[PDB]
């Protein structure tokens, strides 16, 4: 039960999905051939949440791979873990996205959704009790933003009761690999707020620092960044997969984190994170894991917590430990930094716990926080957008797809309305 | 004095990839142990010659052609250099001792000319270095790249180029003549990301074959290094290719990480349907062996086929005789060895022909005159501690890291009983009464308990004898009724067990590992951290005081045999106290020692994963 | 019903690239570049082929 | 003739049950395989046609991830699978999802399991609930169930051992919401309800047994001891035998006031057991210690409307008469005027049995003190506070109104508490 | 099997939507095929079975013989598409007396003929999708004058598209049925 | 509760009705092993795998995570008042 279907949009989303499916395939101990070669029974009790059975004792992922320009889909097929995907779980088109949110969401998106919806419906019905969805965006490119939102809007009006996640990678405030990037960001946000339930936001810039300071990596390639997104994405669901003294389904994480329907942009962090040297000296206890997670550096988003207060947070532990320690740790933190939380919320952390740790480790944890610090991120973009929209730069591409200007003005105002709500509950 | 003939040694270095070697045109099998190399006779499974020159543990093994000297790598501690050692043959002693690779040694190989020896750094400090053999000195050195390489191979001809593969990289390096440099050329493969594990070169440097964690066996040309053919058609190896080798007929033996051992004939074939396209490699013969295959060596029998010595991760050695005439592949199991860290020894009472070894995965049974282990009672995940025979000849008791005791029989059938929650965690010592009516269990959380045992009904009584630390050992007088419990606080306690009232005996200078009675006497011998073999009085006294872990005595108190953290075995005239007949070459922390009651044999076993047999002579 | 124009290219790519499946071996004799006109062969397609079995391989009764 | 039906709703409920039904099979020699090698077990078992003894319990839950653990644990041979109920989806800490949308569809199932279980019992003493307030299942469903019970029996007695949301330590952000809603509905249905919380027991393991790493499994062993000593007279002999009817008539003077605290003594490890004598005077003093309570309440901030004592082991009736005289002499303890008496005691001759792997030690004496004190209204005032502290912001209310509820129930659950709070003040 | 279970309002034996719908069913095909495809009218998955020689391509409800499907609910309802081909299905019944009757309904038959152990009867299927309900307790009374106790086996032959098979315990109306136990044909 | 869980419960009911007979979940060549051992006792020539016998048990799931040690060093933490933990 609680099965979950997984979607990957855009190039990046298709790439981190290659790791998420490679990390999990090793967790439950299956092979690149799709055969199981683990040892315990916990590898099999809740395997159905991530896989469908196959003939001959194979396991294939409940994944969908959507992206134009099928060149990328040859890559993931050629990776060491491409042989587990059903080669008909591949929807694509020869034409490019071009980073134009419009065509990704108006012209070339409308040509594929009828096929994608055919595929997601097919394996939405392959689940006994479908828990929810989850995607992998990239708010910069046109595939991720344009196709992702159009897909999401379709799912929402078809599966209203279910829940939609989003591991959207936000653009960088300092770095802009593209130029029309703020146009793709704001236009997507005008869709997510009303058409999602939980939306993690992640930025590669913070992923570079974490790999630089903590991990002491010299050359963090995109794999390592993807290796981190994979790590957390597995940490969210170990309750659904493994036994736990206090299990946390995704719907109970929702209700404990979003007091208002619109404040569903989260802030994520993983722990423990050390180099190979520090691994020898540091000891793995609940104290280490909670001070590291409550640090302002582990936040993979380009937002400073100290500029805001946690409306609510939540920590997920996995590893044989004592529940009392994690119960008082979240208490002390709630006491000392009383300025970093709110008053109308008496206890604003939830401390779930699982019984089975990661593969080679013995204790681990994951931090999720709904702080008002994220309002900074949207503030920034809302300038770069209103900077060029004041000059109508690059806008002719967007009128080239039957769009108008009202679409932007409505979209921008939606964020200014949103970030306004993050200020109301931040009484400084 | 060191007269102690080494009659038998059973052990094998399992996970040492390519560790198994056969003497070229020789009568010896070479393979590593805990910290030594062993040269067994190819035929007489007694003639062993061991080479011990490393400090921590052998990690890689390479043997030059023409039965010439062989190189052995080594793993070391965190920040201390590794130690490659070149060992001569036809003399069997050290020649050179080279030091680099601060973390460990990853790969070694000789060139076709025996003049060059290439090394590969560990995970950290991963660089490629060349060594001269006349002068044990580094000629050339260069760091490969960030994606750390795994294996390196000299070309069979032109001993001036060598191919190396790793995580996401393959290169061919040629040693320049004008300087101390070597130039690499990278491998160009079409949008392929494969974690190469094993690499082999054909006889004529035409095609390099390379295994893969995915399971492919990529064959590439070597004039230019580009890729040619993927791997085994009609499927894909299960756990990825690990142990690959070449049969002289041009075909390839492939062994995956599951035990699938097959033969791929690699001749460039055209695709039947599409003529300008190639097929994949077919599979002539295939078989299943027990465990992941890690090492393959050749033996040219030439009558029908070839006999390959195959060392699997489960420390089993197979003799795979394959003849391509009828494409028939038959395997035989030559020798088995324990896996790692043999925990407990056990002798059946009044029996000096069979014994039992509790290890970290399951219980094995062996006998005296030959290894020829009898059975392996398996328990999947949790490990066994302090195997024991119920007195007078009866069941086998085994307490596990779960905190539960379980009983088995001779054929051991199905579990006689399971005393669960016998301690808090990790029951550590277990003893039985001379009447097989009660069983003592000393747990790791500093507690002692005893269970009354009927014939088919078990009795769970609440003794709860509280001790000060983990119970290393528990002994009981076979003559009367008493108990001794050692500790990781050394306070050996004499329990009466008639009233269970802890006869107030205490011995506190350090924490102890093994205590033994003198047979039919009020004496005691205890062994702990500091070198102490002190003889006590059962009447609260210390007769005499003379890193040690294990003790044993004969029928009468003739020869106290002992061992510990030191890699030796000390025999003592008990009444006199001299260390006559001391034995060496047990590479690791020896854990247990036994005397084989009826006969004169001393069995020694330690954490290295091996077992040794010596004779017994006392003045 | 559904169109046939679009489906074909995506199908051919999914079959040849994604899976290890074959084209399989489409004969392109007589056809050179996109500029030179091909030399049309006199053969006809869907033609039943004669029996190739030898004389003697036929068993006797 | 004298049997009880023990229900276990929610994760904590069935967790504690995994300790109670662990203790009872040892208290009566029942092997884990159903059968040992009269009336000493009928209260908690029912011998089958031959050999096996099934525990007359019910394990109910909406999260499959924990019931399926007993389904594969060592204690599967005990339970017939028709007892262990599960569900494809859980309540996710929403009272409405537990009480309105999901719980409505499985009560008819369990109600038939009970009806199939009450008929086997000849003399039905009473039900034995294990609610865990603070979740969706325990609160939403458990309350829906008890409504369906009082319409069937009414005259029967429905007990309850409800873990309450602790003031300081709390692992939910919304649990002040559901807690109020649960009490507003269970109060008029149940007739007596024991109350306790986690942290009060966390300290006891630190003070008395001195274990720095207590887990949920440790507290569960202590809840096992409370009940065994409570129900021993139902299954054992002894002077002043106590029955639920005679346990209930003289402890709830008013219909509304039925909540009460608990306590237990002695609570010591093995080494502290040898340097003692454990006189009946020691225990009754330790039992009356406000620190030995199982709820974070200050009894000295109120009086004792009534008290009750169930001793165990080697006691004689005169010393209790002597010790209770010593207690009525001290001034720290108060009693309201309209109750001159207030001590309905009881003895049994069967000592407390210790479980191997347990933290307690073997003792030939024990006391379990239950008392209805007007001091308990302070902890109700906390939940009285946090509710309006958040309902002022209408936080999380979109979940409840979105799940078959409205604002009316909140306001109506509100008034009941203020009315209940004044009742605790009308006694003075 | 299905003994000592709980059947009060509904009991679904087969559902096209699921990780593995033929958990308990045995499937035997000789010149046919079984698969799960997305229907067009009811835009969801339907498990279709087809093939020549109707009497040979079928699926039995209990996984193997000598194992009965103890179910005591009177009404039995199937949701089937009418492919305008030969379709038939059979249901075995235990009477109050220990005698196993069996009734079958065929669309290629035109007359009903009561027999000691069998009762064949025609079925007048509609066009396209339709749900068919069997009283299954009036039938035993009308045929053999006895009482219904409990079904034993169910079997459905070729040339049909199944969506739902469920016992109802009474004739529920289109309103009283839950969302899953009804025909919602979209546009 | 549902079809899948009812099938599950019926299978579990069958498992409980049947005696598990403390079974070992794998049976190797019992009498062949005995016969090979008797051949070794006197004839002194038996294949190694013929002499071998293998028996497996369930053991447990949960593949040997290392211990948590449940306790610090008795020089850092003290009980409430000065005093070790046990
Ligand atoms: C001797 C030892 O313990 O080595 C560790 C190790 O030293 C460290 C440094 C590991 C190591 O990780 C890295 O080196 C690394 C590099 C780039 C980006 C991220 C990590 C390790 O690779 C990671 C690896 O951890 C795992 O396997 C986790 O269970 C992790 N696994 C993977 O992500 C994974 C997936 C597929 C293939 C390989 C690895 C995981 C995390 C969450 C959920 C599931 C799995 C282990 C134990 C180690 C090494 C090998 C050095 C660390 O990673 C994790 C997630 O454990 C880096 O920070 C931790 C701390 C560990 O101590
Ligand atoms: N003493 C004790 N308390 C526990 C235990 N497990 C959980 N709790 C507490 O019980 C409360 C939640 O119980 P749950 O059963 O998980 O909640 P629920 O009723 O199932 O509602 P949902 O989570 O929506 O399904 C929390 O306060 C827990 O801290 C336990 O094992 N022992
Ligand atoms: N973590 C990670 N992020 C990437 C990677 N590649 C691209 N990104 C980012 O994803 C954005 C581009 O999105 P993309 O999918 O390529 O364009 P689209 O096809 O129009 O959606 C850019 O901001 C990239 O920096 C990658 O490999 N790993
Ligand atoms: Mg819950």
């Amino acid at each position: 039960m609680r099965e979950i279907v997984h979607i990957q949009g855009g190039q990046c989303g298709n790439q981190i999905g290659a790791k998420f499916w490679e990390v999990v395939s090793d967790e439950h101990g299956i092979d690149p051939t799709g055969t199981y070669h683990g040892d315990s029974d916990l590898q099999l009790e809740r395997i159905n949440v991530y896989f469908n059975e196959a003939t001959g004792g194979r396991y294939v992922p409940r994944a969908i791979l959507m992206d134009l320009e099928p060149g990328t889909m040859d890559s993931v097929r050629s990776g060491p873990y491409g042989q587990i995907f059903r080669p008909d779980n591949f929807v694509f088109g020869q034409t490019g996205a071009g980073n134009n949110w419009a065509k990704g969401h108006y012209t070339e998106g409308a040509e594929l959704i009828d096929s994608v919806l055919d595929v997601v419906r097919k394996e939405a019905e392959s689940c006994d009790c479908l828990q929810g969805f989850q995607v992998c965006h990239s708010l910069g490119g046109g595939t991720g933003s344009g196709m992702g939102t159009l897909l999401i809007s379709k799912i929402r009006e078809e599966y209203p009761d279910r829940m939609m996640l989003t591991f959207s990678v936000v653009p960088s405030p300092k770095v802009s690999d593209t130029v029309v990037e703020p146009y793709n960001a704001t236009l997507s946000v005008h869709q997510l707020v009303e058409n999602a339930d939980e939306c993690m936001v992640l930025d590669n810039e913070a992923l570079y620092d974490i790999c630089f300071r903590t991990l002491k990596l010299t050359t963090p390639t995109f794999g390592d960044l993807n290796h981190l997104i994979s790590a957390v994405m597995s940490g969210i669901t170990c309750c659904l997969r493994f036994p736990g003294q206090l299990n946390a389904d995704l719907r109970k994480l929702a209700v404990n984190l979003i007091p208002f329907p619109r404040l569903h942009f989260f802030m994520v962090g993983f722990t423990p994170l050390t180099s190979r040297g520090s691994q020898q000296y540091r000891a793995l206890t609940v104290p280490e894991l909670t001070q590291q997670m409550w640090d302002a550096k582990n936040m993979m988003c380009a937002a400073d917590p100290r500029h805001g207060r946690y409306l609510t947070a939540s920590a997920l532990f996995r590893g044989r430990m004592s529940t009392k320690e994690v119960d008082e740790q979240m208490l002390n933190v709630q006491n000392k930094n009383s300025s970093y939380f709110v008053e109308w919320i008496p206890n604003n952390v939830k401390s779930s716990v699982c019984d089975i740790p990661p593969k080679g480790l013995k204790m681990s944890a994951t931090f999720i926080g709904n702080s008002t610090a994220i309002q900074e991120m949207f503030k920034r973009v809302s300038e770069q957008f209103t900077a060029m929209f004041r000059r109508k730069a690059f806008l002719h591409w967007y009128t080239g797809e039957g769009m108008d200007e009202m679409e932007f003005t409505e979209a921008e105002s939606n964020m200014n309305d949103l970030v306004s709500e993050y200020q109301q509950y931040q009484d400084a | 004095a060191e007269p102690l003939v080494l009659n038998s040694v059973i052990g094998f270095g399992g996970a040492i990839e390519n560790g198994l070697i056969a003497h070229p045109d020789g009568r010896t099998i070479i393979y590593p142990l805990g910290s030594t190399i062993v040269l067994r006779d190819r035929a007489d499974p007694r003639s062993q010659e061991f080479l011990q020159g490393h400090s921590d543990k052998v990690s890689c093994l390479a043997l030059s052609r023409s039965g010439r000297y062989l190189a052995s790598g080594q793993i070391t501690y965190m920040g201390f250099t590794a130690d490659i050692i070149i060992w001569d043959l036809e003399s069997k002693q050290l020649i050179h001792r080279m030091a680099l690779h601060k973390v460990k040694v990853q790969a070694l190989d000789f060139s076709c000319d025996e003049r060059f020896l290439a090394s590969l750094g560990g995970q950290d400090d991963n660089a490629l270095v060349l060594w001269d053999v006349a002068s044990g000195n580094a000629i050339c050195g260069s760091p490969c790249n960030t994606n750390f390489t795994n294996c390196v191979k000299f070309f069979n001809n032109s001993p001036d180029k060598l191919i190396t593969a790793g995580n996401f990289n393959m290169n061919v390096w040629t040693y320049d003549a004008g300087n101390n440099k070597l130039r690499p050329t990278d491998a160009t493969l079409g949008t392929l990301k494969r974690v190469f594990k094993s690499v082999v070169v054909d006889a004529n440097d035409e095609y390099a074959y390379c295994g893969t964690t995915t399971g492919d066996v990529l064959q590439i040309a070597l004039e230019r290094v580009l890729f040619k053919n993927t791997g085994p058609a009609k499927g894909n190896v299960q756990m990825g290719v690990t142990a690959t080798c070449e049969v002289p007929t041009g075909d390839i033996l492939v062994g995956g990480g599951d035990g699938s051992l097959q033969v791929l004939r690699t001749v460039p074939e055209p695709s039947s349907t599409n003529p300008k396209l190639l097929r994949k490699m077919p599979a002539l013969a295939g078989t299943k062996v027990e465990g992941a295959i890690t090492s393959i060596a050749l033996a040219d029998m030439n009558a029908r086929g070839f006999t390959f010595f195959v060392g699997t991760a489960m420390c089993n050695i197979y003799k795979v005789t394959y003849e391509p005439a009828t494409s028939r592949l038959k395997e035989e199991l030559v020798q088995t060895a324990h896996n790692d860290k043999i925990n407990g020894m056990a002798f059946p009472n009044e029996y000096s022909e069979v014994f039992a070894t509790c290890g970290t995965g399951f219980i094995r049974l062996w006998h005296l005159t030959t290894c020829r282990e009898l059975l392996r009672i398996a328990v999947p995940n949790l490990e066994c501690f302090c195997i024991a025979f119920t007195t007078d000849g009866s069941a086998i008791l085994s307490g596990w890291s779960d905190g539960k005791i379980r009983a088995f029989g001779p054929q051991s059938g199905k579990i006689i009983f399971t005393i669960n929650d016998a301690h808090q965690k990790a029951v550590t010592a277990i003893a039985s009464t001379a009447d097989s009516s009660r069983i003592l269990s000393g747990g790791e959380e500093g507690m002692v308990r005893v269970w009354r045992i009927g014939r088919t009904s078990q009795t769970l009584e609440a003794s709860m004898k509280d001790h000060k630390g983990p119970v290393n050992c528990i002994r009981i007088k076979g003559s009367g009724d008493e108990c001794v419990s050692a500790s990781s606080d050394g306070s050996c306690i004499l329990w009466d067990l008639h009233t269970f009232k802890r006869r107030t005996s205490l011995f506190a200078n350090t924490f102890f590992k093994s205590v033994v009675y003198h047979p039919d006497e009020s004496q005691l011998v205890t062994a702990g951290t500091d070198r102490k073999v002190t003889y006590w009085d059962a009447y609260d006294g210390n007769a005499i005081r003379i890193e040690v872990n294990a003790l044993a005595v004969d029928r009468d108190g003739e020869a106290l045999v002992s061992g510990g953290g030191d890699k030796l075995v000390k025999l003592w005239g008990y009444d006199e106290g001299h260390c006559y007949f001391v034995g060496v070459a047990h590479s690791g922390a020896i854990t247990a020692v036994g005397v084989t009651p009826d006969k004169q044999r001393i069995v020694s076993v330690g954490t290295e994963g091996g077992i040794f047999i010596w004779d017994y002579q006392r003045p | 019903n559904g169109d046939v124009a679009g489906s074909l290219f995506t199908s051919t790519y999914r079959n040849v690239k994604l899976a290890g499946k074959a084209p399989p071996a489409a004969n392109l004799s007589g056809t050179g570049s996109c500029f030179d006109t091909t030399s049309l062969s006199p053969a006809r397609a869907g033609a039943h082929k004669a029996l190739d079995v030898q004389k003697d391989e036929l068993p006797v009764w | 003739m004298r049997e009880v039906i023990s229900i276990h709703i929610g994760q904590a409920g069935i967790q504690v049950g995994n300790a109670c039904w662990e203790l009872y099979c040892l208290e009566h020699g029942i092997q884990p395989d159903g059968q040992m090698p009269d009336d000493a077990f009928n209260t908690f078992f029912s011998e089958t046609g031959a050999g096996k003894h099934v525990p007359r319990c019910i394990f109910l839950d909406l999260e499959p991830t924990v019931v399926d653990e007993v389904r594969t644990g060592t204690y599967r041979q005990l339970f017939h699978p028709e007892q262990l109920i599960s569900g494809k989806e859980d309540a996710a800490n929403n009272f409405a999802r537990g009480h309105y949308t999901i719980g409505k569809e499985i009560v008819d199932l369990a109600l038939d399991r009970i009806r199939k279980l009450a008929d086997n019992c000849t003399g039905l003493q009473g039900f034995l609930v294990f609610n865990a307030v603070g979740g969706g299942t325990g609160s939403g469903l458990g309350s829906l169930l008890l409504e369906r019970l009082s319409v069937d029996y009414g005259k029967k007695s429905k007990l309850g051992f409800t873990v309450y949301p602790s003031p300081q330590v709390s692992t939910a952000v919304v649990e002040p919401y559901n807690s109020v809603l649960s009490t507003h509905s269970l109060l008029e249905h149940t007739d007596v309800a024991v109350m306790l919380d986690n942290e009060a027991i966390y300290d006891i393991c630190r003070r008395s047994l001195d274990i720095e790493r207590p887990t949920y499994t440790n507290l569960n062993r202590l809840i096992a001891q409370v009940i065994s000593s409570l129900t021993a007279s139902l299954r054992f002999d002894g002077a002043l035998n106590v029955d639920i009817t005679e346990f209930q008539t003289n402890l709830v003077p008013y219909p509304r006031i039925h909540f009460m605290l608990s306590s237990y003594a002695p609570i010591i490890s093995a080494e502290k057991a040898y340097h003692e004598q454990l006189s009946v005077a020691e225990i009754t003093n330790a039992a009356f210690e406000p620190a030995s309570m199982m709820v974070k309440c200050d009894p000295r901030h109120g009086k004792y409307m009534a008290c009750c004592l169930m001793y165990r082991g080697d006691v004689v009736p005169k010393d209790v008469n002597a010790s209770v005289a010593t207690i009525k002499t001290k001034r720290t303890i108060q009693f309201v005027d309209w109750c001159p008496t207030g001590f309905k005691c009881g003895i049994n001759y069967q000592p407390p049995t210790v479980v191997p792997g347990g933290d307690l030690a073997k003792v030939q004496r024990a006391v379990c003190m239950i008392s209805n004190s007007t001091a308990i209204g302070e902890i109700f005032s906390r939940l009285d506070h946090k509710f309006d502290l958040m309902y002022a912001k209408r936080a999380f209310v979109h979940w409840y109104v979105g799940e078959g509820m409205e604002e009316g129930e909140f306001s109506e659950a509100r008034e009941d508490l203020a009315a209940l709070e004044k009742d605790f003040e009308e006694v003075g | 099997m299905f003994k000592n279970a709980f059947q009060s309002g509904f009991l679904s034996v087969l559902y096209s939507i699921g990780s593995k719908p033929l958990e308990i069913w045995d499937k035997q095909v000789s010149n046919g095929h079984i698969k799960r495809i997305t229907d067009a009218d009811i835009q969801s998955s339907v498990l279709e079975i087809m093939g020549q020689n109707v009497s040979t391509t079928y699926i039995t409800c209990p996984a193997d013989p000598n194992k009965t499907l103890g179910i005591k609910l009177p009404f039995l309802v199937l949701i089937i598409k009418n492919l305008n081909k030969y379709f038939s299905f059979e249901v075995q019944v235990l009477d109050d007396k220990n005698v196993r009757r069996r009734f079958r309904a065929s669309n290629y038959q035109s007359t009903t003929r009561v027999k000691p152990f069998i009762c064949t009867m025609p079925m007048r299927l509609d066009s396209g999708w339709n749900q068919i309900q069997f009283n299954l307790s009036d039938f035993t009374r009308r045929a053999y004058g006895t009482n219904y106790i409990e079904t034993l086996r169910v079997q459905v032959h070729a040339n049909c598209r199944i969506r739902r098979i469920y016992f109802s315990d009474r004739l529920y109306s289109e309103e009283e049925l839950p969302a899953e136990f009804k025909l919602f044909l979209p546009i | 509760m549902d079809l899948k869980q009812q099938v599950k419960n019926y299978t579990m009911t069958i498992r409980n009705t049947r005696p598990p007979t403390m079974i070992k979940e794998q049976d190797k060549s019992e009498f062949s092993h005995f016969r090979a051992l008797q051949v070794l006792a006197n004839g002194d020539e038996v294949p190694y795998e013929a002499t071998l016998r293998n028996v497996i048990h369930d053991g447990a799931r949960q593949p040997k995570l290392p211990p948590r040690q449940t306790q610090k060093h008795p020089g850092y933490i003290r009980n409430e008042s000065g005093g070790f933990f046990t």
